[PDB]
C-alpha cells in the first residue's frame, strides 16, 4: 500500500530480518477469484 | 550543511523524502499521474491552451525537410550528393504530404499531424511512440505506414509485477537499453479482454520497428514524465477555486432583498412587492415595472443586502498563480493567460525571445529527432526499392552509414515577426555585412534558399518575356 | 509525488478513471454536442468566437493554386503549367457558379460550404462531406457535395458500440474508417429516423464520403469540440451575469420606503401626493420637486441601494480571459475590450492569434478544400474536359496526390499599421530574400493574374497616351 | 567585535562549529540531494530553474572548434588545419548519430548528454560520466559514455567513512581521488544491492571515469547543489501557497448563513427556495432573485468573506527575489515577471544573468565536453581513422592536452531587440576591433563553414544568373 501497487496480479517481495540471526524471506502475494460471466453457458456431464 | 539537516527550530523536522531513482519514484503511480494529466488537459482550459501553444510554436503549421548528407565523410562528389538530395527531397515532398493521407495506418493523419500529435503526447505524457511497419498492399509505391501509440498501451503484460529487465512491459538488457515493448490493444468497450503483444524496437535488418522518443532526466530512466507533474495540484485546486468563486458570486448576487413582515408570505408579497392577479408553494412572481415604492407598517421592514465585492483580490491572486503555473510549464505568462497589458516593448521582447528559445530547444530535441528517425526508416525502404539512385563510387554502403545518408535538418514555423520592420532591417544588414547566408535567413523565416532562388529566377524570366519590368536581380 | 496523494491529503479522493479518448468521449458524445449547440446558439461570446473563426480561418474568399509535380511525373514544365492554367480556369469558373448547384441543397457556394465545415468542426470537433453524382447531365460536371451534421452519423437502431462498430462508424482492425451510418432529418420528431450505410471510399478510387477531424489519441473515431474545456465556466459566466443583472434591476427598482400607522391609501395621498381624486393602489404624477409633512410615527426614507458593479467587471475580465485562453482566440478579439493596450503588445497578441489561425486553416480548410478539388478533378479528367500530358509516366488515379497537388490562398493578415508592413514587404522584395508570389499570397492575391492585370493596365495607359505606369521599358 | 557576542546578547547562542565543508556536508549528503530531487520533481519553480539553466548554458546546439597548439607542437599551420577539419568532420558525423549509439542506453545525443549532465550537476553539485569499450563491430568506434547519478556512487554497504574512503570515494594521501565504488540500479527494491569499484584513470592514460564539480575549498570531494541555501524557504513558500489556496477556497465556499428555530428542511423550503416536495440536504435551483420572507427570529446573514490576496503578491515578490539571489538567476526570468521595468533595466538583468551563465558554461559544460572529446579522440587515434602529422615533435600521450586543445560554442545571447546589437557588431568589424569568427561564434556559428556556405551560395547565384550577393570579386 505504501508503494501504491495494491492492485496487481502477483506481488513478489524479498525482505530481510534485522538482528544477529538475520535472514531473508521471500513472499508471493495473490488474491485470485477467477469467475465466468455466463455461469449457465457451459454444460458438465458426469458419465456412467 | 545546515539547511538540509533539520530546519530552523525544528521547522521541517518531518521532511524525509525517500531518496531513490526516478523509476522507483514514478513507476508505481505512473498510470495515475498520466491519467490526472489527461484529465487536466481535457477539462482545464489553461492546460488545453498550453498544449495548443506547444503544438503551434514547437513546429507550427509546416515542417520542411532538408537533406544534408555527409558527402565529405562518405567521400562523395558534391554534385552527386546534391543530385541525390534533390531526388530524395522530390520523393519526400510528393510522398509525405500526399492527399492519399496513407502515411498512417489510421488513414486520417498527415505528416505534420504525426509530428504535432507526437509532440503533444510527449508534452502531456513525457514520451511518444510510433510504430513504423510494412504493409502488404502493393497499391502504393511505398509499403510503410506509421501509427502513434499512447503510452497507456505500453504496459506490463497481464498487469503483473515488474523485474530488473521488465518495467511496465519494457524489456531492457544488462546495460539497460530497451529492446522490446509489450503493447496492449485498445479496450473500448471495457467489456472485451485487453491483450498484449511484444514488439522489438528494430528489425534484424536494422529497420527501426518501434520508435520511442522522450527526454530522460537521470541515468536509468525508462519512461518519460509529463512536465505537468509539479503543477497538478495547483491546477486542480485553482479550477476548484474558480468554480467555488463562481458559485459564491452567483448566490450572493442572487439574494438581493428580504422582507421582515409578521404576516404570511403571500400577504407580505402582495402588500410589499405586488404581483397577485394570477391566472390559476411557488408564492407569486412580481412583474418588473418601475419604482413602485411600497408602504410599510411597524414591525415590518425591507432590507436590501449590499453583498460585497465579487472579485475581492481573486483576480490578482489568480494572476499570481498563473505566473506560477506559467513558470512551471516553461511558457510565457502573457501568452498563457492572454494578459498582454501594461507591458513595455522591451519586456514583451524579452519574454517572447526566451519562450521562443525554449520552444526551439524543445523542437530540436523532440520533433527533429522523431522526424529524422521516421525519415530514415522511410529512406531505407526507398533505397530498398531503388526509387533513388545511390552514387556508384560510394566509399560506404547504407548499412554502415544510416546516419550519414540520413543526415538531415528540419525547419518548422520561422521566427515570428514581433515587429517585422526591425527584424527585416537586421536581416538585410546581416546580408550586406556578409555575416549570414540566404539559407540561414530563409530557415529563420521558415523557408529554404534553393527553391526560393528557383522561384525568383522563374518570375524574372516570366516578367522578362512579358516585357513589363525586370525585378531587383539582374546580371 | 505531486500526483500521488496531495500535500496533507488534498486530492486524496480524486483519481480519474484512465481510459482511451473514445471511452472518455463517446458515452456522452450526443449530449456534449447538444450542449455545445445550446451554448453557441444562446451565448453571445460563443457566437462571437465562431464568427472570428469563420472570418480568420478562411476569410471571405479562397483561391486555388494547383502545382502538379511535373518533375516527379516526368512532365515538361511548359505543358504542366498550361494544364495547370486550364484546370485553374475551369475550377474558378465552376466553383463560384451562380447556379449555386455545387451542392444539391442549392443554398451555398464553395466558400460558404468551407465555412460551414469549419464552423461545425470547431463547435463539434469534426466535419462530414458526401460527394454524389447528380443524375442530370445538363451541367458539364455532375458532381455535387453535401455537408452532414456530426449528429447525423450514429449507430443504426441505437445498437451499442462494438470493437469495429463505434457510433455508426464501421472500421477495420487497424482502425481506419470503412463505412458510415447516416440518418435522414428528424423534423418533426415523430417519423422514423431510418439509416443508410455509405462506404467511405468507393472502390473506383473516388472518395464517396470524407470525414475530417483533428484526433488527440489513437483510435479516436470522432472529434471533440474545443468547447469541452470551457463548457461549465462559460455557462456559469452567463448565469452569473444574468443573475447580477436581475439583482441590479431589483435593487434599483426599489428606491424609497414609507411607513405610517394610518391607512395606506391616505398615507400615500398625504406623503407621495397621489391622484386620490380619481389593486391599482395610487400611481402618482411626476411634477416638480416636492416636500411633504409628516407627524411623528410616520417616516419616509429613501434607500441608498448598492453599487451595481462591485468588482463584477473585474470578475468578468478574468472569466473572459480564461474563456479566450480555452478557445485559443485572443482576449481582445473575443471581448472587444481593447483598452489599456500598447502597439507592441497588441501586435504580439494578434501575431500569436494569427499563427494559431493559420495552423488551423492549413489543418482543416486547406485539407478539405484539396479533397473536394481532387474529387471534382476526377470527374473532370474522366469527362476529358481537360487533358493530361501524353508523356504522363503515371496515370491520374495512380498519382492523384501528385496530379492534384494544390495549396490555397485565404484572407491576408490585415496589419494594424500597414505602413510598416508594406515598407517591410518592399524592402524584402528589393533585398531578394522573398518573392512576388510569396508576398502576393500573403496579402491575398496571386502574382500571375496580378502581372496579367499590370500588362492590361500599361496597355490601356499607352493606348490612352497619358502616362506609362511604374513598370515599362 | 561584531562577531564576539552581539548587541545585548542576541546571538549569545549562535556559535556554529568551525570544520571543513566535507565534515559539515557528508553526514547529511544523502538528505540534501534527496530534498533537492523532491523539490526539482514536485516544484514548479525548481523545474523552471533547471530548464532555464540547461536551455541557457547549452540550448538546442553545442558545437566544437578544434584548435590544436601547432606552434607548440612544431607543426605546419596548413597541416594543423587539415587535421582539425578532418577530425571535425569525423566528430560531427559521429556525434549526431540518430541511434544515440554514443550512449550505451541509446536514447540521448551529445547535446542531450551535456544538458542532462549540467542539470544533474546543478541539482546535485556534481556529474559523473564513464567511458566503456564495447565489443560491437557495427560501428567504427567502440567507446561509449554512461551517466552516473550521485546516488549510485556511495560507500559500499553503507560502510563507515574513513580517512581515504569517503562516501565510496577512495582518495590518495595527498587529496586526489583515484577510485569510486558505484552501486547498481535501485529498482525494484527487492534485488540485492551490488557495488562495483572503478578507477578514475586507466593505466594506459585514458580517462575511464570523469567526475566534474567545482569545489569551494581544499579537501572537497563532492559538490554542493545550488539549493543548499534556498530549499527551506522554497518548501515553506510552497506550504504557504498551499494553505493560502485552501483558505481562499473555504472563504469562497462559505458565503451565506441561515438562522432559524424552524426545522432545517422547512427553513430551507421557506427561505432558500428548496425542492423538498420532490444525504446532501436538498439541492437549490439557481434561478431568479428569490426574495424571501423570513419571520422574526430568523437571519439571512451574507458573509462578506475576505480579500483573497492580502499582500501575498508582494510576499511572492520578496521571496522570489530572495530565491533568485540564492540561485544566481534573475528574478524576471525566474518568475516570468517583467512588469514596471524599463529597457535599460531589463538589459542590465539579462547582462548579469548571461555573464553568470557564460561562466557556468565554461566551468562545467566546456570542461566536461573537452574531457569526453579527448576520450573519443584517443580512441580515434588508436583506431587510425585519422593520421597524425609526421613532423609531430611529441607523442600523443605527451601532448594530449596540446593535441586535444579545443573550445565550444553553445546558444548565443539572443538580445532584446537584435537590430542595435547587430549594427554595433557590424561597426565593430568595420573598425577592426572584433573579428569574424568571434562574432559568428557569439551568434552561434563558425566562420569557416559560414564562408564555405557563402561561396556555395554565390556560385549558385552565378549559375542561376540573377545577381551576385554581398561577397564578390
Amino acid at each position: 500500500q505504501r508503494e501504491g501497487i495494491n492492485a496487481s496480479a502477483r506481488y513478489p517481495k524479498n525482505w530481510v530480518t534485522t538482528g544477529d540471526p538475520a535472514r531473508e524471506f521471500t513472499m508471493i502475494q495473490s488474491a485470485p477469484l477467477m469467475l465466468l460471466a455466463d455461469p449457465d453457458e457451459f454444460v458438465s456431464v458426469q458419465l456412467a | 550543511y545546515h539547511g538540509g539537516g533539520s530546519g530552523f527550530g525544528g521547522q521541517l523536522r518531518s521532511w524525509n523524502p525517500p531518496s531513490e531513482s526516478v523509476d522507483a519514484a514514478l513507476l508505481p503511480n505512473f498510470t495515475r499521474g498520466n491519467a490526472r494529466a489527461d484529465d487536466l488537459v481535457r477539462n482545464n482550459g489553461y492546460a488545453a491552451n498550453a498544449i495548443q501553444l506547444h503544438q503551434d510554436h514547437i513546429v507550427g503549421s509546416f515542417f520542411r525537410l532538408s537533406h544534408r548528407p555527409s558527402w565529405r565523410y562518405l567521400g562523395i562528389g558534391e554534385e552527386e550528393a546534391r543530385a541525390f538530395s534533390r531526388e530524395v527531397e522530390a520523393a519526400w515532398k510528393e510522398f509525405a504530404e500526399d492527399d492519399c493521407c496513407c502515411i498512417d495506418v489510421e488513414r486520417k493523419r498527415t505528416f505534420t499531424m504525426m509530428i504535432r500529435e507526437g509532440v503533444a503526447m510527449h508534452a502531456f505524457n513525457g514520451e511518444l511512440f510510433v510504430q513504423a511497419t510494412w504493409d502488404t498492399s502493393s497499391s502504393r509505391l511505398f509499403r510503410t505506414q506509421f501509427r502513434m501509440v499512447s503510452p497507456k498501451r505500453i504496459s506490463n503484460p497481464n498487469n503483473t509485477g515488474d523485474s530488473r529487465n521488465c518495467r511496465a512491459g519494457v524489456q531492457i538488457n544488462d546495460s539497460g537499453a530497451a529492446l522490446g515493448y509489450y503493447v496492449s490493444e485498445d479496450g473500448y468497450p471495457g467489456w472485451m479482454p485487453q491483450k498484449w503483444t511484444w514488439i522489438p524496437r528494430e528489425l534484424p535488418g536494422g529497420r527501426a520497428s518501434f520508435i520511442h522518443v522522450f527526454e530522460p532526466v537521470e541515468d536509468g530512466q525508462t519512461r518519460g514524465a509529463n512536465v505537468f507533474y509539479s503543477v497538478m495540484e495547483q491546477m486542480k485546486m485553482l479550477d476548484t477555486l474558480q468554480n467555488t468563486q463562481l458559485q459564491s458570486a452567483i448566490v450572493k448576487a442572487m439574494y438581493a432583498a428580504t422582507i421582515e413582515s409578521e404576516l404570511d408570505t403571500q400577504s407580505a408579497m402582495d402588500f410589499i412587492l405586488g404581483a397577485n392577479s394570477q391566472e390559476q408553494y411557488a408564492a407569486a412572481p412580481v412583474r418588473l415595472g418601475g419604482a413602485k415604492v411600497p408602504h410599510l407598517m411597524p414591525g415590518d421592514s425591507l432590507n436590501l443586502q449590499t453583498a460585497q465585492d465579487t472579485d475581492n483580490g481573486y483576480s490578482v491572486f489568480e494572476q499570481s498563480l498563473l505566473r506560477y503555473i506559467a513558470a512551471g510549464l516553461g511558457v510565457s505568462y502573457e501568452q498563457l493567460s492572454r494578459n498582454y497589458a501594461q507591458m513595455s516593448y522591451s519586456t514583451a521582447r524579452a519574454s517572447a525571445n526566451e519562450s521562443w528559445a525554449y520552444f526551439m530547444g524543445r523542437r530540436k530535441f523532440v520533433a527533429s529527432r522523431q522526424a529524422s528517425q521516421m525519415f530514415l526508416c522511410w529512406l531505407e525502404e526507398a533505397i530498398v526499392r531503388r526509387v533513388v539512385t545511390l552514387p556508384s563510387k560510394a566509399r560506404f554502403s547504407f548499412q554502415e552509414a544510416r546516419s550519414a545518408w540520413g543526415n538531415c535538418d528540419w525547419i518548422g514555423s520561422g521566427r515570428m515577426a514581433i515587429d517585422g520592420l526591425k527584424e527585416v532591417q537586421e536581416a538585410v544588414m546581416l546580408i550586406e555585412a556578409g555575416l549570414s547566408t540566404y539559407e540561414k535567413e530563409c530557415a529563420k523565416r521558415g523557408d529554404d534558399y534553393q527553391e526560393i532562388f528557383a522561384q525568383q529566377v522563374r518570375e524574372t524570366m516570366e516578367r522578362r518575356a512579358a516585357g513589363l519590368k525586370p525585378p531587383a536581380w539582374a546580371a
